[PDB]
């Protein structure tokens, strides 16, 4: 039986292309060719922090936009006061492998992850002055990329098993599973509503997926090879994805086909992580270069450099308010970019 | 001044994390890591508990270092998207079962076992990452392969193999064989050791084979080389 | 004594005179650089900045300290030579640290309050760098007295003292500096004589290399040392009858030790 | 038959992303850009901010 | 969480006196520690401040001198040795905890306290309000006035507010002027800018019973107010 489903799929991957087909009418430059330039963008280091002996592979801001959380392989987790470089907690961790971290909307929990194939939990503010672990999830088989939290009880994870999942933390089960990916999902980052989630994996696909009921909606090809990371648009109706070769890409939502392209002759080299600005004009990103590139999203075209780091950039992330930009390299060194006038 | 007293008790808390932080990445960096790979077939389970979840971790003492043994087989994904974490370590560990020639693969049994073991070795020694980090080979089941060496010769995996049947022969031309495989025969060091039931001697290969690595990277830094 | 040689000597030191200064401000750049970037440095860097700005002060003082005694036009205080005893022994404790510093990071030995202690000597450095230029200060202060002494007779016996002061200034770092050369030597050659098993690609290079080294450090560290005392006695040697090849032979040695000790650095070789 | 059942998932998934609604890309990038304009005023890292106000300066 | 003291009662004067802090049920090498005395019939007053890891010491100008403190982290001990005591020590002595940290709250814990009786500039506050009869269900405002200003550039105001119940010890309802602690109820809210500091209570129960009290901060000599007392 497997011919005729394979031909019935094949016939249903026709209809669709050509709706895909129909759909398109117009390229985003044809609009966005008459708009202002943004001009260049010139920042600088604000404050630079140190602290870490080893390579750095997450970080998260907080939501007051003060606190800042990093996490490296020698083991620990540090909460930073970023306006006069204070260090408030140390957290020691069980395994030195770690790859992801998050901050809790309310700001009394931290979560990690890494190969050890376990989110752990750990709770900040309590009546004897200690951090503690306050659940250690389990369930999945493969690696964790990424962690983000929900409502201060759930959470949502992606593992190596091209799966993700959603789990409570007061019971400590899982209540629903995502599943439909080929390659091992990477990357996921969560709408501003909480109402729906992107991921990308390695099969050069992304997708959409609902949270509670729990099924695919939307299907994303475009890409060659793997997908190394994701962020959502602050609008929640498109987003952007990083490519592992020297390419970007910007999809919509309510159309299916992608919009733009960001690549370059001189850049050979893949793509790390990604970020958004508040206003969703500037888009950030991370390469193998050992240095930062800012991005026009309107138009595409490269608008500022920032170099300063010896290694490989890990994180990118922007604050709340989105006054500065925070930056992490495989140097054992942190800083927190911002221009002046 | 214009810092509050308040200030001043969290410098002194920043401080004293500060400490804390450097005494700890002293007391961690005296410390050897190895990481153990090879094929799942066997070897990898007889020399982990020869020195007496995802990630296997094992810390044993021997002459007053610590040695920290990394074994991760089971993660079962891309090997690719998760190596570059384990670039730094003192020395790769990889097993090879030699008893495997005669022996063929469930799936694909045309393919043999030891190309696959040739093709695991091909793509770990000339990686990217591991460009100064040397290996350290282990041939298994020596007894099995002598057994099994009177009946069989190399021409089922190896047709082109000319020479005497007898054990010291086909040891040494095995051995040969593996060892060409290496490109970079400038920085590597390939260190082989055939196995055998008293593991006392392993520890003193291993033992020899990371103090030569970490005196050759002593050397390396006062720039004498 | 023909003008031609004398000229040719001319040039040949002026020329090594600016191939050292050269060096020396491009080592202390790069490494300046280094040091500010990351707010941490291996030790040998270090001891390679606190040699650079040595050498740097020692050539000019030099360089004007020739041209004042040779040409004798306007005698004033440019007959400086406790700047230069004061930078030559300078000189040698850095290299005397440098050579223990050698010794005592490829040694082996792992015991605990052997640990300890390379640990705390690691930990505070310019502490020891400032103990070093301490005792060069301690030690120059009898020439400064003695340069008095004599000033004030001017204006044998107290000349014989002052030699006396300076031969046990400049014999002290070298004692220090010949043992951890010849430890560094054994143990190597100890490791060569019975290590052989252990293959030939990587290690047998390696050790070989750094036995090169050091004999050429010391064979150079040697010469310098002998030419500078036979001028001290300076009874056999006419220095005014023969000034400017006396110059160039010495300050080749110094150029060849300069140069060997620019191209063994490691954080430049990163660099480059 | 495991091969004829995600067969089977696969066909009936592309039938479910089959149904659904679609619009040009025009209004989609007229409603970006409308997005990105809205609140191009109060941009931090777009336009200068005083250095008084500045929280690291 | 309990903090338990010993030593203490009659003592002739020109003598000695050891006063022990025990602390069990948290950690200890994270928290500073202060000693405040009790006047028979009158208000708190402070007498000294020890910090974690033992760096810095801050004494009282009325006790210098022959006042120590000391710590025994390992142990979790605390110790107060005074020596020509006169007149003037005649107070029943309390022990507690501070912390400080971005987001920390300062006194939140305070202990029993023990009794010693003895045989025969700094920033004032000023609360003149007495004694107020109120009765259950009626909203009340209570005052504090200061000297200087006590607003910091940092953005931080230095307040605190303190309730005593009739037999037991001070409990923290309001630090930095406006914000709630652990285990108090929403009814109680603070205010106030510059020097006139209000503390409002909406309903009243029949706990709410006792003297309030308003500390400042700021400057490391640290004065307590006279107090409000409240009655049916
Ligand atoms: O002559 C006096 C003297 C005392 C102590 C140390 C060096 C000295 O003389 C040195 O002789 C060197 C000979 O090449 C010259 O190059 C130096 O400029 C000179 O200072």
């Amino acid at each position: 039986e497997l011919d005729q489903l394979r031909q019935e799929a094949e016939q249903l991957k026709n209809q669709i292309r050509d709706a895909r087909k129909a759909c398109a009418d117009a390229t985003l430059s044809q609009i966005t060719n008459n708009i202002d330039p943004v001009g260049r963008i010139q920042m600088r280091t604000r404050r630079t922090l140190r602290g870490h002996l080893a390579k750095i592979y997450a970080m998260h801001w907080g939501t007051d936009s003060r606190l800042l959380v990093s996490a490296s392989q020698d083991g620990k987790l540090i909460i930073w006061d970023s306006y006069t470089t204070n260090k408030v907690h140390a957290i020691p961790l069980r395994s030195s492998w770690v790859m992801t971290c998050a901050y809790a909307p309310s700001g009394n929990y931290v979560a990690c992850g890494g190969l050890d194939n376990i989110c752990s939990i750990y709770n900040l503010k309590t009546r004897e002055g200690n951090v503690r672990v306050s659940r250690e999830l389990a369930g999945h088989t493969g690696y964790l990329s990424c962690c983000r939290f929900l409502d201060d009880n759930q959470i949502v994870t992606s593992s190596g098993d091209t799966t993700c999942a959603l789990w409570d933390i007061e019971t400590g089960q899982q209540t629903t599973t995502f599943t439909g990916h080929t390659g091992d999902v990477m990357s996921l980052s969560l709408a501003p509503d909480t109402r729906l989630f992107v991921s990308g994996a390695c099969d050069a696909s992304a997708k959409l997926w609902d949270v509670r009921e729990g099924m695919c909606r939307q299907t994303f090809t475009g890409h060659e090879s793997d997908i190394n990371a994701i962020c959502f648009f602050p609008n929640g109706n498109a987003f952007a994805t990083g490519s592992d070769d020297a390419t970007c890409r910007l999809f919509d939502l309510r159309a299916d086909q992608e919009l733009m392209t960001y690549s370059h002759d001189n850049i050979i080299c893949g793509i790390t992580s990604v970020s958004f600005s508040k206003s969703g004009r500037l888009l950030l990103a991370g390469y193998d270069d050992f240095n930062c590139n800012v991005w026009d999203a309107l138009k595409a075209d490269r608008a500022g450099v920032l170099a300063g780091h010896d290694n490989r950039v890990s994180c990118l992330g922007v604050t709340d308010d989105g006054m500065a930009v925070a930056t992490g390299s495989w140097d054992s060194f942190l800083k927190i970019w911002n221009g002046s006038s | 001044c214009t810092l509050s007293a308040e200030d001043k008790a969290a410098v002194e808390r920043s401080k004293m994390i500060d400490r804390n932080l450097r005494e700890d990445g002293e007391k961690a960096a005296r410390e050897v890591k190895l990481l153990l790979l090879g094929a799942g077939e066997s070897g990898k389970s007889t020399i982990v508990k020869q020195m007496k979840t995802g990630i296997v971790e094992t810390h044993f003492t021997f002459k007053d270092l610590h040695f920290k043994m990394f074994d991760v087989g089971g993660q079962r994904s891309e090997r690719k998207k998760w190596i570059h974490c384990f670039e730094g370590v003192t020395a790769i560990i990889f097993c090879v079962a030699l008893s495997d020639y005669d022996l063929v693969l469930a799936e694909d049994e045309e393919m043999n076992r030891m190309h696959e073991s040739m093709k695991l070795f091909d793509s770990i020694c000339n990686n990217k990452w591991f460009t100064d980090t040397s290996i350290i080979l282990f041939l298994n089941k020596k007894d099995l392969f002598e057994e099994k060496i009177k009946k069989s010769p190399l021409t089922i995996c190896y047709p082109e193999y000319a020479g005497s049947n007898t054990y010291e022969e086909a040891a040494a031309y095995i051995q040969c064989q593996f060892e060409d495989l290496n490109k970079r025969k400038d920085t590597k060091e390939i260190y082989t050791h055939f196995t055998c039931a008293t593991d006392t001697k392993n520890v003193q290969f291993v033992f020899d084979a990371v103090t030569d690595v970490i005196i050759k990277n002593n050397l390396k830094d006062c720039g004498l080389f | 004594i023909p003008i031609q040689l004398t000229v040719f000597f001319m040039i040949i030191y002026v020329l090594e005179s600016l191939t050292i200064i050269v060096q020396s401000s491009l080592i202390v750049a790069v490494l300046g650089r280094e040091w500010l970037q990351v707010r941490r440095l291996m030790p040998v860097d270090m001891i390679l900045i606190s040699l650079g700005i040595s050498r740097f002060c020692l050539q000019w003082a030099s360089m004007l300290n020739n041209f004042c005694s040779y040409f004798n036009l306007n005698y004033v205080l440019c007959n400086l030579t406790i700047t230069w005893e004061f930078f030559n022994i300078l000189t040698f404790w850095l290299n005397s640290l440098l050579t223990v510093f050698y010794c005592i990071k490829v040694s082996s030995f792992t015991h605990h309050i052997f640990l300890w202690l390379r640990w705390r000597i690691l930990r505070l450095f310019p502490w020891i760098l400032l103990g070093c230029l301490m005792i060069t200060c301690v030690t120059i202060i009898p020439s400064a007295i003695g340069n008095y002494i004599q000033i004030q007779l001017l204006t044998e016996n107290f000349h014989q003292y002052q030699f006396q002061a300076h031969t046990v200034a400049l014999v002290i770092p070298f004692i220090l500096f010949l043992a951890s050369t010849i430890f560094l030597m054994a143990s190597l050659t100890k490791q060569i004589q019975h290590h052989s098993t252990g293959h030939c690609n990587p290690s047998m290079k390696a050790r070989f290399t750094a036995l090169r080294s050091l004999a050429v450090l010391f064979i150079v560290f040697t010469s310098y040392f002998l030419t500078i005392l036979i001028t001290i006695i300076g009874t056999l040697f006419d220095k005014r009858c023969w000034l400017w090849v006396w110059e160039a032979f010495v300050y080749a040695f110094i150029l060849m030790h300069s140069t060997s000790l620019m191209l063994s650095s490691p954080t430049l070789k990163r660099i480059l | 038959t495991a091969s004829i059942a995600q067969a089977r998932k696969l066909v009936e998934q592309l039938k479910m992303e089959a149904n659904i609604d679609r619009i040009k890309v025009s209004k989609a990038a007229a409603d970006l850009m409308a997005y990105c304009e809205a609140h191009a005023k109060e941009d931090p890292l777009l336009t200068p901010v005083p250095a008084s106000e500045n929280p690291f300066r | 969480v309990q903090l338990v003291e010993s030593g203490g009662g009659l003592v002739q004067p020109g003598g000695s006196r050891k006063l022990s802090c025990s602390a069990s049920g948290f950690a200890f090498s994270s928290f500073g520690m202060h000693w405040v005395r009790q006047a028979p019939e009158k208000g708190l007053e402070w007498v000294a401040y020890i910090s974690s890891g033992s760096g810095t010491i801050y004494y009282a100008d009325t006790v210098k001198g022959r006042f120590t403190i000391s710590r025994d982290d390992p142990k979790n001990t605390l110790f107060l040795q005074m020596t020509s005591l006169r007149s003037e020590d005649t107070a029943m002595y309390y022990c507690v905890r501070s912390i400080y940290y971005y987001g920390s709250s300062p006194f939140d814990f305070w202990g029993q306290g023990t009794t010693l009786t003895v045989s025969s500039s700094d920033i004032v506050m000023t609360q003149a309000t007495s004694s107020v009869p109120v009765t259950p269900g009626e909203s009340v405002s209570i005052s504090c006035r200061s000297s200087k200003s006590l607003l910091h550039s940092n953005g931080n105001t230095y307040l605190y507010w303190f309730l005593q119940r009739p037999g037991q010890s001070p409990q923290l309802l309001i630090y930095r002027m406006s914000n709630l602690a652990s285990g108090v109820p929403d009814r109680f809210s603070g205010s106030g800018s510059g020097t006139a500091f209000t503390l409002t209570i909406s309903r009243l129960e029949a706990e709410d019973v006792g003297v309030y009290y308003c500390m400042q901060h700021l400057e490391y000599p640290l004065t307590f107010g006279a107090g409000t007392k409240l009655e049916l």
